[PDB]
């Protein structure tokens, strides 16, 4: 009786171990796909850059929001914002749909979420370090940035402005 | 032959299925 | 006087549990937060010493995600290898280890009693806390060294009497465990030796956040599967006999265990999908390896199953579902972790999500996680530690569990798995409406307006889960180990699974290489920024 029920047991535990790793290797090689299209763009630079926080709003990219938006391609434009406690620099920023949108974000106090409500884009900011994404924005109209790191009793109201024109 | 423990990994695999079928699909909407 | 080992093991449980109480107070005003509900004016006449949704965030979390579960863990997995060896643990260092978790806790819970110390459990840089947090909280974090060493000189001094023996299966899972959490301990040891002592003592003046991170994360996952791994303990060696069968496989129970020892470990970066200047490269890396350790779950899930099973077919069950219906549903013991287990198939399941590199940027740091983790951590674990209480108790105090507190603690089981299950759909749901974890939303009422729904279900899990509660507190002020035997049909396996110290090895050199590259390189690029506080 037992001996023939841990014999069964077994025998089926171990095509669910072989059929279980496989979906996870599925799930492996889907993985990598998505690393080989641009919706991989959102995946941070592997890239240490590093800057002074106490300088930033003084000197620099992120001193002049107005001038934050830089075409850098014939079809790309790079953005310098700044988050803050509690906000970001510019508010807005406008960008062209369809251009590609390098994000340069640092903050000069705290760590701050940059999580770009109905897009992909969600990534921490800390400071010291510029963390950088990739986004083609593709249906023109305003998104909003949700700050999604615990940063001091602001938090809940930290919010910003992403508008894309057509 | 363990029918009910085969169920319980049944319900497992489809929950992980669901969960992360629906979660590749919302990112290459949102991307 | 023949087992003082008692007497400890329960200082450690009665601690735990006055922690859960305490922390799980803020529960129910956290929920209905996440149901749009802002009840904070009344918590803050209760408690007058709260100022903030945050600061009551940080007790909430420290207290029930650390204390609780370090302090279950000390007790379960000191405990159960000394009575399934019957040997006596080191009583001077049993009770070295429970002061320096009492005295560090203490330490800690003043600042954070004061507002001084409201940074999340996780306590990232430059958000700077109160010196006595991080001294307090280093005490009670090493309190596990001194009994990782207690488990180690027992299983030894067995060894000693016992060559040509493999370990026995309690004990084996006790010691893969300890050696597991020292291994993954050290990255935060060294965050605190190297940067978060130094610094709120003021010997220096910045700590660089990323590096802070990277280490934290080092020990911040490993230490989830050191909570896991005393509910898999007992779901294994003891909720087996609950339900009226036998553990299927003790092979199959060891492999679980000793995959955990080697992939609890090397995955941390998994919380850093979305931390700049990590290499995506090392980000997929990690990510496949986190993949891996998934997999002594997925194992678990059909040992237990199976055992299960046999239990309610041994129990006259006949069908696909009759042998369900067939388990003691009357025994709290048998019923919370079955529960906390059904609970983990969709926690298990978002687990996988968050795991799978460029999803993860879709619910991180939403609601979605928080969501997952109290399926995790809040159910199973906890599930498992409430209803262990029914036979644990009768063991250490000699108190018998009356009719009637047997009934309640039914009640109190099915009441906070509820809650937990209707509180994560509202958090997974809110998650994927793009909702931020760790936020006082009820502050922003009109923000979320597409998330009413969801909030529904945030604010009944709120009720459910207070009444649970309030009953708990109530039932527990109120009040030979049940092992399970093996089933009968590998001796190479097991004893491969034995040579402890060679996988020991392995599970550090996977560490180094998972990363070394990444922190030499930090090391190489310090940038240490002002601290903040912003509370
Ligand atoms: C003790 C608690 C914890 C467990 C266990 C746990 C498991 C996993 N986690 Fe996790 N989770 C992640 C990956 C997973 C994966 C791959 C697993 C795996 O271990 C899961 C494997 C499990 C399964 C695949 C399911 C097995 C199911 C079983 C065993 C059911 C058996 C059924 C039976 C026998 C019932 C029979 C009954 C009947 C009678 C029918 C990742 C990402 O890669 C993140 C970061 C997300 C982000 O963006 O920050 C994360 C973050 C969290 C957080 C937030 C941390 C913070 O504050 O920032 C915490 C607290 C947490 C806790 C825990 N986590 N997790
Ligand atoms: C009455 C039961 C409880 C309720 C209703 C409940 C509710 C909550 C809510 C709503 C959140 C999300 C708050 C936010 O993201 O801002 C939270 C945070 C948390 N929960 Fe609990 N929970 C309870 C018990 C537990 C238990 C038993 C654990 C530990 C085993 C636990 C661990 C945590 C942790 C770690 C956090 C995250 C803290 C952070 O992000 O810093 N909870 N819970
Ligand atoms: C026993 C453990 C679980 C107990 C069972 C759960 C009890 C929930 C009650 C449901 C009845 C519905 C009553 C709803 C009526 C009041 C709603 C209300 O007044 O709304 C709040 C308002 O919008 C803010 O200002
Ligand atoms: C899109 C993919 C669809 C997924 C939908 C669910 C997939 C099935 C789930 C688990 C199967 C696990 C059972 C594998 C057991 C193999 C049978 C076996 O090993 O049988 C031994 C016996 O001795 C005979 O000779
Ligand atoms: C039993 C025999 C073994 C057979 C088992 C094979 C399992 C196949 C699973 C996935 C294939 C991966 C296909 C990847 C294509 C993904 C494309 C996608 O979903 O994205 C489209 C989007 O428009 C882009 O931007
Ligand atoms: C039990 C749990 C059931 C839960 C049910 C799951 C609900 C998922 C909803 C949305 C997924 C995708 C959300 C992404 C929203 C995309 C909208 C968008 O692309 O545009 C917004 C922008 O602001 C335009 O100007
Ligand atoms: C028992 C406790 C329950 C556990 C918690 C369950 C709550 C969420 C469940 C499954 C999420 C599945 C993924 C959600 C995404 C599916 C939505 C979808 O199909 O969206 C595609 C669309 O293109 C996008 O905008
Ligand atoms: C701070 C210092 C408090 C030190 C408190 C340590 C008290 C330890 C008492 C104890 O448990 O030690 C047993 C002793 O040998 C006989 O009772
Ligand atoms: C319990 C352990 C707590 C750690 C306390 C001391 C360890 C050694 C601390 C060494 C402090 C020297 C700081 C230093 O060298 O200064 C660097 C500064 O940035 C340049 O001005
Ligand atoms: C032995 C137990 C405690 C030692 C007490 C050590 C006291 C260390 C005090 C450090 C301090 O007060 O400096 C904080 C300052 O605000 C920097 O930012
Ligand atoms: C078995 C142990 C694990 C070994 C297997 C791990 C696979 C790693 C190989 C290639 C990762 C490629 C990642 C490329 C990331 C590109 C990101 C990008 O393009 O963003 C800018
Ligand atoms: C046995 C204990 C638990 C085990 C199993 C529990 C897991 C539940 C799985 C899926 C729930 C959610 C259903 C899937 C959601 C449907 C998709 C949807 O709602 O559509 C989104 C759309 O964008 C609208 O806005
Ligand atoms: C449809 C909407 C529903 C709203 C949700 C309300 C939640 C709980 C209400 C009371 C539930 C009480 C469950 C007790 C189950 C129990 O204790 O049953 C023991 C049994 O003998 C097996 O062990
Ligand atoms: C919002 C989400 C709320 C949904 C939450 C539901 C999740 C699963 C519920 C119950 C699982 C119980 C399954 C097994 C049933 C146990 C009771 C039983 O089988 O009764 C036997 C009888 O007592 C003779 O002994
Ligand atoms: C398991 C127990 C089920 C709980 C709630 C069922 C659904 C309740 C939610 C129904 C709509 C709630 C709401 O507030 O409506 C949305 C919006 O306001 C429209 O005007
Ligand atoms: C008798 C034991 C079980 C009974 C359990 C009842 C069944 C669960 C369904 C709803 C309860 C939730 C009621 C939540 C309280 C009011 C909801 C709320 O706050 O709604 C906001 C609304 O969308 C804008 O004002
Ligand atoms: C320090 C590491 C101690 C744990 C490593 C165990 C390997 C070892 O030496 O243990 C064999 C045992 O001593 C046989 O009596
Ligand atoms: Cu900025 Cu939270
Ligand atoms: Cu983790």
């Amino acid at each position: 009786d037992e001996h023939k029920a841990h014999k069964a047991i077994l025998a089926y535990e171990k095509g669910w171990l072989a059929f279980s790793l496989a979906m996870l290797f599925v799930f492996i090689a889907l993985i990598a796909y998505t690393l080989a299209t641009h919706t991989a763009g959102v995946i941070p630079a592997g890239k240490l850059e590093r800057v002074d926080p106490t300088t930033v709003r003084q000197e620099g990219p992120w001193a002049d929001p107005a001038q934050a938006v830089v075409q850098t391609g014939p079809n790309q434009y790079t953005v310098y914002v700044l988050a803050f406690a509690f906000g970001y620099q510019p508010n807005p920023i406008e960008v062209p749909q369809g251009a590609e949108i390098v994000f340069k974000i640092t903050s000069p106090d705290v760590i701050h979420g940059f999580h770009v409500e109905g897009t992909n884009i969600n990534v921490e900011v800390l400071p010291g370090e510029v963390s950088t994404v990739r986004y083609t924005f593709k249906r023109p109209g305003e998104y909003r940035i949700i700050c999604n790191q615990y940063c001091g009793l602001g938090h809940q109201n930290m919010f910003g402005t992403i508008v894309v024109k057509e | 032959k363990p029918k009910g423990a085969l169920a319980v990994i049944l319900v497992l695999t489809l929950t992980i299925l669901v969960f992360w079928l629906g979660v590749y699909a919302v990112f290459f909407a949102r991307g | 006087e023949a087992y003082p080992e008692k007497k400890a093991t329960l200082y450690f449980l009665v601690l735990g549990f006055l922690a859960l109480i305490v922390g799980s107070l803020f529960g129910p005003f956290q929920a209905l937060n996440y149901g749009n509900v802002d009840a904070y004016p009344l918590l803050k006449r209760l408690l007058p010493f709260v100022q903030s949704y945050y600061q009551g965030l940080t007790l909430h979390g420290v207290l029930n995600a650390i204390v609780f579960t370090q302090l279950f863990a000390q007790a379960i997995m000191v405990y159960l290898p000394a009575r399934e060896l019957n040997m006596r643990p080191n009583m001077g260092l049993m009770w070295l280890s429970w002061w320096m978790a009492f005295i560090g806790l203490v330490v800690f819970a003043l600042p954070l009693l004061a507002n001084e110390a409201t940074v999340l459990y996780t306590f990232y840089p430059p958000l700077k806390g109160h010196w006595a947090f991080y001294l307090g909280a280093s005490v009670f974090v090493l309190s596990t060294w001194v009994s990782i060493y207690i488990v180690l000189d027992l299983w030894r001094r067995w060894k000693a009497a016992n060559p040509g023996k493999v370990t026995p299966l309690v004990t084996y899972m006790a010691v893969v465990f300890w050696l597991m959490w020292f291994l993954a301990s050290l990255g935060l040891v060294l965050e605190f030796v190297l940067f978060l002592l130094p610094w709120s003592f003021g010997l220096v003046e910045g700590v660089d956040p990323l590096v802070a991170r990277t280490l934290f994360w080092w020990t911040g996952h490993p230490i989830v599967y050191f909570w896991l791994l005393p509910a898999y303990a007992i779901i294994y060696t003891i909720l087996p006999k609950q339900a009226g069968g036998k553990l299927v496989s003790d092979p199959m129970a060891r492999l679980a265990f000793l995959l955990f020892l080697l992939l609890s470990t090397p995955v941390g970066f998994h919380h850093q999908f979305a931390d700049p200047g990590i290499d995506p490269t090392w980000k997929m890396i990690h990510s496949v390896l986190t993949l891996f350790v998934a997999v002594p779950s997925l194992m678990t899930a059909f040992t237990v199953a199976a055992s299960l099973e046999f239990a309610g077919r041994l129990r006259g069950g006949r069908g696909l579902f009759g042998w369900i219906r067939a388990l003691p549903w009357d025994n709290p013991a048998f019923v919370a972790p079955v529960l906390g287990l059904l609970g983990f198939i969709p926690g298990g399941a978002g687990g996988i999500v968050n795991a799978s590199f460029t999803l993860d940027y879709v619910v991180h740091n939403t609601a979605w996680v928080p969501g997952h983790f109290h399926l995790q951590v809040a159910s199973l674990v906890t599930l498992t530690a409430m209803g262990s209480l029914y036979w644990l108790l009768p063991n250490l105090t000699g108190k018998p569990i009356s009719d009637a507190q047997r009934r309640l603690g039914l009640a109190v089981v099915w009441l906070w798995f509820l809650g937990m299950m209707i509180m994560a759909v509202g958090l997974h749901w809110a998650g994927l409406l793009n909702v931020p974890r760790r936020a006082y939303i009820a502050q922003v009422p009109d923000a979320y307006p597409h998330a009413a729904v969801p909030m529904v279900f945030n604010v009944l899990a709120g009720i459910v889960l207070l009444v649970a509660l309030l009953l708990f507190i109530y039932g527990l002020f109120s009040v030979p180990l049940p092992f399970a035997e093996v089933i009968s049909g590998d001796r190479r396996l097991v004893l491969a699974m034995d040579r402890i110290g060679f996988w020991f090895a392995v599970a550090a050199i996977l560490v180094v290489l998972a990363y070394g590259p990444t922190l030499v390189q930090l090391f190489g690029h310090l940038n240490p920024v002002p601290g903040w506080r912003l509370w």
